[PDB]
């Protein structure tokens, strides 16, 4: 009976990221004063089918220089962590209940990361280095200030359990005591998941690919797959950290549907800001990261830690 | 006024001759609106205009599912317009 | 159209809507249909332990009334 | 017989997935492209047919040979187009690219890119409109739903 | 006569200083152009329907080439080699003889589509309106060779094409 | 058990898709198809060569501030002291020297990278 | 490449990502025009101008039309000319909306290509409808122009140009105070008004370093 | 033996098997492989001769090799490492009737196996590639564009004067 719930959590998070890609594409062609795909199946709800079979039927190639081992590890390391990241969410009940999940999540998704690295590497291409180089960059850049926020969030919650979080939020959401430190953890979210404008390690018009532009057919749409499934369980987080929806006891699904808008609105939220903006520079990322982030992160965590103890508002559960 | 657009939607689709007619033309096509009926073709074309959509859209063509030999259900092509509707439907003249 | 988006959105809340309504349900069903007890502490444990002990099937939901104090 | 009708719709279900997503790579090379860009702009929006542009040659389906190709040019081209995973499929589009063109007596100039790749379709114009080239595409696409892979490798 | 396009300096009093500040730390240019592709989604795509639907076009358009008859059915063209001797990309290759009652005619009229630059000069060159480009753009092949016409598929491409043709060239005539 | 089951799982999928992506397709592989990518043309060096980091100084002060994190975390549970004040002064101890080393090396011109 | 402009290969010396040395290999679009152009007439030559810079298309032909002319000792007529200096400001217009728009492309701004280029679609329509070809008119010959206007164009040309003014607007909102173009255009590419003028610049080129002239 | 063969390629890619198996250890078998180039210019060269009208043409290589030493040269070329091990004819045999039964391109056949471990038949009487004006490659001087592709990064720049030419049994 466990492995039916793994199953009722695996298989429709991929199917809602295949339709993310179309989502994505009629958005952006909306706001681009086009339609985006509509002739494969009825408001092209057919193409990421298509989409999906054509890569999978599409030849594989190694590469003669390349490293096959870490060659083939990194696309199931991508893809197997972003289908783990899920197992904590509260949605209002997790299928593992942790007494840590944050910091389980927060491990989880620096061990991310190395997927890109080492298919970076194992490409042996100059394209695929420089962005694994970008990829480290990126990290050094955004991990301490989003560890930070999470931390000074979280020291009102009073625990680093996830579903602590929907009772701290019973009468008003997060957001309303700490909407700054929101305002930079959403950044830290776009830089998190290399989305625009920071989407560095693929750098299209500037290293063709990137990190995967030695990939192609089935680890290439793994890859994508495990990208789009981290910005959906990123903009979830986020909902539940910031966005707290009441959720009654003998009635879960309306906590289910609430979750659920509001993680789409703050994905889509993610395609429209894709959308709008230009691109950054990655030494400029690092600038912004350690030089306007990192000062005020450290003293909203100084106000955060000194606010409940001043105003005896201390939450419970040591 | 969410209402009254609900209601030209349903127009739309009781103008096609129906569900199955709707249903038709919105997997010939991809396109459901309803235009005034200019002219059919001995092949089987017919046309429609819409002088309040913008240029591009006022002028358009329902393709005949069998032509000279082949079946055009699926696999239609602009070269199976004749020359005379090609002119009209092209906006190189404002006469059908 | 821009409500022709609407569609493809609607089919993802659909996939969203699946795992978390399912677990609920699941937790129902293989807990005696009253919401699957947490245990982040020993001393909650040591009660689920008590109540599968004294419950005669093995079983920590099977809950036993004052029907039980003859 | 059974397998015969099996492998008759295995052969629909990849034609259709194959033709309905097609990725040309990001390639072209003179006024030809252009127009090329035209076919994805909005009015036209060759996205909606599910065609996207795509950088990387090993996540391409289509080359689409927009513009002269030139000889200090073709060996790029011919190893471009090697390092596209198979099923591929070229696009000839435009004068030059068909056979030369305007440049046919150069001494600098490919007379067509055939000499250098298969061609699966040439679409003629100097150059080709934004809704030729999407004719070209849509016939590709009809060439492409003609395939009959699985029945061959049955009847072998 | 000419004007500066960044030589503005900023106003340095309290009220412009904190509004900057302000707009530093509360991103609202950013909040300005989200709000301006905002705008841009709600409007009407501009899109067309093709095939169903096509861009507009002129009598003036240079399509796909033709040769053209007379109302009685002789062939315009005389074998001048006009159009041949003006064809900046020589895709034009002409053969001629007396015809069986004496007659000036071609006996090879071959274009090479693949050649072509597509410019008009040779309906231009022509002095009695025998090759035309006509309003097809639609004429893609699967083999070059399907690209190099003769005198028989020009003459098929003005018999199928005259119907337009003529309409265009009485659209355009006054303007040559 | 029911953890150590689901990232079983979810590695089993993900390379239960490896082996459909390399197994299913005809595969026809030769040199050319095969070798790196550098846009037209054959690279001219080696992919292993030394690429230069100049953010160097960054990556070596990263490693010091991540460990700040770790001191940092447990203040959760330490807010639930008696002795409030001890706890609140270390804790904003070790804050302002975290700020104060990150002052330090900004103002050396630390934060900037190698030219 | 997607930056390269299709047949640039730029040669890169890197230490890092800092580019050390930059050397542009050039001639993979070298087609021999002006080779091909010693056994066509002036008139045959004509069209081969209308491909040397495909984004402009007539001031190219207006540039050989004017040294053809100057050559005969001859003039064109005045509604020539004033047809002339008409498209090619249309001209300019479509250049400088691929210009900025395949640069904000290159930067990472992607949407105003598109808002764009519908305008550059329409004024293709009025090359179309002035010449039957979208792009290379082969409009402007020695002497004037081939044909004359159409009934109708100079309203259709009238109504784009009170509108694109707003479409500049959008842009303008989308790209000109967003701190991410400016972080991305501020103090790159400096170049001084002395080497502008010994390398040979022209244009813009000259007209962003305070240079004070225009042909 | 050329690029797309199955008599290089054939006996690189039994390296995935870790094991080399072959039958009498390959010590009782001549090979007499021929280039693919020099069989298509014989093919032409027969097409444009007069006399070569109802001839019959033996199409051989310059060098006769023991399978074993072939095999092992081959390897050698490949710079991958060689294991050969003895297995007997009726193993074998069932070893590819078992690899006969896939619906797709078999790896090998009984024929097959048949087939590699025979030794080429000598027929002087027969006219060859010298008659029609051919002098024929030997495989010294093109194993490496077939080989190449079966290396390791490590070996893809070694040169073609480097693998030390197998022993020959010539008569
Ligand atoms: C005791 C024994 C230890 C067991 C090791 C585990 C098994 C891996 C070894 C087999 C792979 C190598 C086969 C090979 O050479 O090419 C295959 C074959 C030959 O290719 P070739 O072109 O002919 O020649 C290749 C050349 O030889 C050169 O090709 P190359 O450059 O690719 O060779 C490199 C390869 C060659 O390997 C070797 O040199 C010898 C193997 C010893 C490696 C062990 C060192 C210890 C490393 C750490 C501990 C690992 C786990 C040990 C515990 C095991 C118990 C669970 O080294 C490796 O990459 C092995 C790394 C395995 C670690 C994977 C773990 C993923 C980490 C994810 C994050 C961790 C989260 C926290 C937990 O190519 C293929 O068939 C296609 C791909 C097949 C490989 C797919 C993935 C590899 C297997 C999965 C890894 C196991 C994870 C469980
Ligand atoms: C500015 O241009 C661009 C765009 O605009 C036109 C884009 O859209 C865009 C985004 C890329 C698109 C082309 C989307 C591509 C779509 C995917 C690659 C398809 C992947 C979908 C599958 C692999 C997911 C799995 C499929 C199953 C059906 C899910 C169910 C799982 C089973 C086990 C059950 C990019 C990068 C771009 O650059
Ligand atoms: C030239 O022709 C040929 C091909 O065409 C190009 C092939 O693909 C081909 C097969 C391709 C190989 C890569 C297959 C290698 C896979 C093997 C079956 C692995 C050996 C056994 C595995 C299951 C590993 C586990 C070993 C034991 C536990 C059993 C062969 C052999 C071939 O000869
Ligand atoms: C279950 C997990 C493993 C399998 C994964 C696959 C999941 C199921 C795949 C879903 C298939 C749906 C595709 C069908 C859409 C076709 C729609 C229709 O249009 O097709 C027409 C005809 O249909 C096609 O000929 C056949 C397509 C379907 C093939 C038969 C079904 C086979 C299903 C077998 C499933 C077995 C999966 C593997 C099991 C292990 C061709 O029209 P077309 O020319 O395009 O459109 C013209 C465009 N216009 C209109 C704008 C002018
Ligand atoms: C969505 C997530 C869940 C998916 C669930 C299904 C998972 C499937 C895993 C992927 C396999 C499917 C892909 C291809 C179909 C299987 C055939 C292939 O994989 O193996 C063949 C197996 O053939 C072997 O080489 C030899 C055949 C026999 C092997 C001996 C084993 C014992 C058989 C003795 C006969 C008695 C019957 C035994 C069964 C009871 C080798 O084919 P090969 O040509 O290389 O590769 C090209 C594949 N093509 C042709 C489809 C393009
Ligand atoms: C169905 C047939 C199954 C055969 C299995 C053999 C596997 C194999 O190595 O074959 C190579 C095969 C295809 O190559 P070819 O043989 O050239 O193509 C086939 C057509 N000729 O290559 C592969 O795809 C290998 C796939 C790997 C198998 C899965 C094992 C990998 C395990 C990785 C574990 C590490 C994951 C990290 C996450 C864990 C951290 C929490
Ligand atoms: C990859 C790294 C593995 C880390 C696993 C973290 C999972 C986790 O934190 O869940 C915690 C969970 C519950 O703890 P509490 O939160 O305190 O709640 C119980 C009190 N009521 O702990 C557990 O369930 C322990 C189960 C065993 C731990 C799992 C061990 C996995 C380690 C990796 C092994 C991978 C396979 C080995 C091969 C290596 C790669 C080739
Ligand atoms: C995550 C999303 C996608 C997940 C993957 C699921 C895909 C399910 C749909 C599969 C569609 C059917 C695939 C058919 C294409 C197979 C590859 C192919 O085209 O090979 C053609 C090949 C041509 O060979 P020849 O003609 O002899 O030689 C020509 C070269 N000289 O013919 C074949 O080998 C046919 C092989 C039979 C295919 C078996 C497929 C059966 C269904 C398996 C689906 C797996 C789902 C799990
Ligand atoms: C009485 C005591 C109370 C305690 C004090 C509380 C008051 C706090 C007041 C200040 C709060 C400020 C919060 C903002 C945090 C960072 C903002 C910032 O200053 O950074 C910007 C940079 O920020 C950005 O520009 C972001 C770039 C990326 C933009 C990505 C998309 C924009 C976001 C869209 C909407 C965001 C929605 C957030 C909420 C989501 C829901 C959770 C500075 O960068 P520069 O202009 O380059 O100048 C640096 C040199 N001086
Ligand atoms: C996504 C927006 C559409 C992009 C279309 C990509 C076209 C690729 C051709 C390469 C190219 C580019 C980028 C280009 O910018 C250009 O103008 C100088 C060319 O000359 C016509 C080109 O050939
Ligand atoms: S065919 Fe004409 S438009 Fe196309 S690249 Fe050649 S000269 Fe330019
Ligand atoms: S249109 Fe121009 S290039 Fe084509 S045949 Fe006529 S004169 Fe020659
Ligand atoms: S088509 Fe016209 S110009 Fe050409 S040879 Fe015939 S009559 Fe002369």
């Amino acid at each position: 009976m466990f492995m039916i719930n793994i199953l009722s959590l695996i298989i429709p998070i991929l199917l809602a990221v295949a339709f993310l890609t179309l989502v994505e594409r009629k958005v952006l062609g909306y706001m681009q004063l086009r339609k985006g795909p509509n002739v494969v199946g009825p408001y092209g709800l057919l193409q990421p089918i298509a989409d999906a079979l054509k890569l999978f039927t599409k030849e594989p190639l190694r590469p003669a220089t390349s490293s096959i081992s870490m060659f083939i590890i990194a696309p199931i390391l991508a893809l197997s962590l972003a289908l783990t990241m899920w197992v904590p969410l509260p949605m209002p009940y997790p299928l593992i209940n942790m007494n840590l999940g944050v910091l389980f999540m927060l491990a989880m998704s620096s061990l991310a990361v190395y997927s890109i690295l080492w298919s970076g590497w194992a490409s042996n291409s100059k394209y695929a280095l420089i962005g694994a180089l970008r990829a480290v960059a990126q990290t050094i850049s955004y991990e301490v200030t989003l560890a930070i926020i999470l931390l000074s969030v979280l020291l009102m919650n009073g625990s680093y359990t996830l579903s602590t979080l929907i009772t701290t939020q019973e009468h008003i959401w997060m957001i309303f005591t700490s909407w700054p430190l929101a305002m930079m953890w959403f950044i830290s979210t776009l830089a998190e998941t290399n989305r625009a404008p920071f989407d560095l390690t693929e750098g299209e018009s500037e290293l063709v690919s990137g990190f995967n532009v030695e990939y192609a057919a089935g680890p290439f749409a793994m890859f994508f797959m495990a990208e789009y499934a981290n910005i959906i369980m990123m903009n979830a987080f986020t909902a539940i950290l910031f966005l707290g929806a009441s959720h009654d006891p003998h009635t879960p699904e309306l906590y289910t549907i609430n979750f659920v808008l509001k993680t789409l609105a703050l994905t889509i939220t993610f395609l429209w800001i894709r959308a709008s903006y230009p691109r950054f520079r990655y030494d400029q990322l690092m600038h912004l990261l350690w030089k306007s982030f990192l000062p005020l992160t450290l003293a909203l965590c100084m106000w955060h830690i000194s606010l409940p103890i001043m105003t005896a508002s201390i939450p419970p559960q040591s | 006024e969410l209402v009254q657009v609900l209601r030209r939607g349903l127009q739309q689709v009781s103008g096609h001759g129906g569900l199955r007619g709707y249903l038709r033309v919105l997997f010939r096509a991809n396109d459901v609106r309803v235009g005034t009926l200019v002219g059919e073709d001995k092949y089987g074309n017919k046309y429609y205009e819409d002088n309040k959509q913008f240029f591009g859209r006022h002028r358009w063509v329902i393709y005949t599912t069998e032509m000279n030999g082949r079946d055009t259900f699926w696999d239609v092509d602009g070269s199976m317009v004749p020359p005379e509707w090609h002119r009209w439907l092209h906006c190189m003249t404002d006469d059908p | 159209m821009w409500f022709e988006i609407l569609p493809g959105i609607a089919v993802m809340a659909a996939c969203l809507f699946i795992p978390g309504m399912a677990t609920a349900h699941i937790h129902k069903f293989t807990n005696g249909g009253k919401e699957k007890r947490v245990a982040h502490f020993s001393y909650q444990w040591n009660l689920m332990e008590r109540d599968r002990r004294i419950s005669g099937v093995n079983r920590y939901h099977v809950t036993k009334g004052l029907e039980n104090i003859d | 017989s059974r397998g015969e009708y099996v492998v008759a719709k295995l052969d629909d279900l990849v034609n259709w997935a194959r033709r309905s997503s097609l990725w040309p790579m990001t390639f072209g090379l003179a006024c030809c492209a252009v127009e090329m860009m035209h076919m994805a702009a909005p009015r036209y929006d060759m996205d909606r047919f599910g065609v996207v542009f795509r950088a990387s040659p090993r996540q391409s389906d289509v080359m689409i040979v927009a513009g002269t190709l030139t000889n200090k040019m073709a060996p790029a081209l011919r190893k471009v187009y090697d390092q596209m995973p198979e099923p591929r499929y070229v696009v000839s589009m435009g004068s030059c690219a068909n056979g030369g063109g305007y440049y046919h007596y150069s001494y600098s100039v490919v007379r067509g890119c055939d000499r250098i790749v298969p061609v699966d379709i040439y679409v003629p114009g100097c150059p080709p409109t934004a809704e030729a080239l999407l004719y070209g595409i849509l016939q590709l696409q009809r060439k492409i739903k003609r395939e009959k892979r699985l029945r061959i490798w049955y009847r072998r | 006569t000419y004007k500066f396009v960044n030589m503005r300096e900023p106003s340095m009093d309290m009220k412009s200083v904190t509004d900057r500040a302000a707009q530093t730390l509360l991103w609202t240019e950013l909040v300005r152009g989200l709000g301006m592709t905002l705008s841009y989604l709600f409007r009407e795509p501009a899109t067309i329907n093709y095939p169903f639907e096509k861009g507009p076009l002129s009598p003036r358009f240079r399509g796909e080439h033709a040769l053209r008859r007379y109302p009685s059915g002789e062939e315009r063209c005389i074998a001048c080699k006009l159009c041949e001797a003006v064809c900046p990309a020589q895709a034009i290759t002409i053969e001629a003889e007396p015809r069986a009652d004496g007659s000036r005619r071609t006996t090879r009229y071959d274009i090479d589509m693949t050649k072509c630059i597509y410019c008009g000069f040779c309906q231009e060159a022509c002095p009695v309106d025998a090759i035309v480009e006509g309003p097809n753009f639609e004429f893609s092949t699967e083999t070059h060779e399907e690209l190099l016409y003769n005198k028989e598929k020009l003459l098929n491409n003005g018999d199928k094409w005259e119907a337009e043709i003529a309409a265009n060239i009485q659209a355009d005539y006054l303007y040559r | 058990m029911n953890i150590m089951l689901t990232l079983l799982t979810n590695v089993t999928l993900a390379s239960l898709l490896v082996l459909i992506a390399f197994w299913l397709p005809q595969l026809n592989a030769y040199s050319e198809k095969t070798s790196p990518y550098e846009c037209g043309f054959d690279p001219m060096g080696s992919a292993r060569l030394p690429f230069s980091m100049k953010f160097f100084l960054v990556a070596i002060t990263f490693l010091l501030f991540d460990l700040e994190i770790a001191l940092l975390l447990p203040l959760p549970w330490a807010s639930q002291t008696n002795n409030l004040k001890t706890m609140l002064t270390m804790a904003l101890f070790l804050l302002i020297l975290l700020a104060a080393s990150l002052a330090y090396e900004w103002t050396q011109k630390g934060l900037e990278w190698a030219e | 490449h997607p930056a390269a402009h299709g047949v640039l290969r730029l040669v890169m010396e890197l230490s890092g990502e800092m580019v050390r040395k930059c050397d542009p290999h050039i001639g993979l679009l070298h087609r021999g025009t002006e080779k091909l152009i010693e056994y066509k007439t002036y008139l045959q030559a004509l069209p081969y101008f209308d491909r040397l810079d495909y984004v402009s298309m007539m001031c190219n032909e207006q540039a050989y039309s004017l040294a053809v002319e100057k050559l005969l000792n001859i003039q064109p007529p005045p509604r020539a000319q004033w047809i002339r200096v008409l498209f090619g400001e249309i001209t300019r217009l479509l250049n400088h909306i691929m210009a900025v728009t395949t640069h904000a492309l290159d930067i990472g701004a992607m949407t105003p290509f598109f808002w764009m280029f519908e305008e550059r679609e329409k004024m293709f329509e009025f090359y179309e409808r002035v010449s039957g070809a979208r792009m290379h008119a082969a409009y402007i010959r020695p002497g004037g122009v081939h044909q004359d206007l159409p009934l109708g164009l100079l309203d259709d040309i009238y109504e784009f140009s009170k509108n694109f003014s707003f479409r500049i607007d959008e842009l303008e909102e989308m790209l000109t105070n967003n701190r991410i173009w400016r972080n991305r255009t501020v103090d790159i590419g400096v170049v001084t008004a002395e080497d502008a003028l010994n390398y040979g610049f022209s244009g813009v080129m000259l007209r962003g370093s305070g240079i004070q002239w225009d042909l | 033996f050329g690029r797309e063969d199955r008599f290089l390629n054939y006996f690189a890619s039994m390296r995935w098997f870790g094991g080399v198996p072959l039958i009498s250890l390959g010590k009782e078998t001549v090979k007499q492989p021929v280039y693919i180039v020099d069989v298509s210019k014989g093919i032409i060269n027969a097409i444009k001769d007069p006399d070569a009208k109802g001839k019959t043409f033996a199409f051989v290589g310059p060098n006769r090799y023991l399978l074993f030493d072939l095999v092992q040269y081959i390897f050698a070329v490949a710079y991958r490492p060689f294991l050969p091990y003895p297995l007997p004819h009726f193993a074998y045999r069932w070893v590819g009737r078992l690899f006969e039964v896939s619906p797709f391109e078999p790896w090998t056949t009984r024929d097959k196996v048949e087939r590699v471990h025979m030794s080429d038949m000598t027929l002087p009487h027969l006219p060859g590639l010298e008659d029609l004006g051919i002098q024929a490659t030997p495989l010294e001087l093109k194993a490496i564009e077939v080989l190449r592709r079966h290396r390791t990064y490590r070996w893809l720049t070694s040169e073609m004067e480097d693998v030390k030419p197998a022993k020959t049994v010539n008569i």
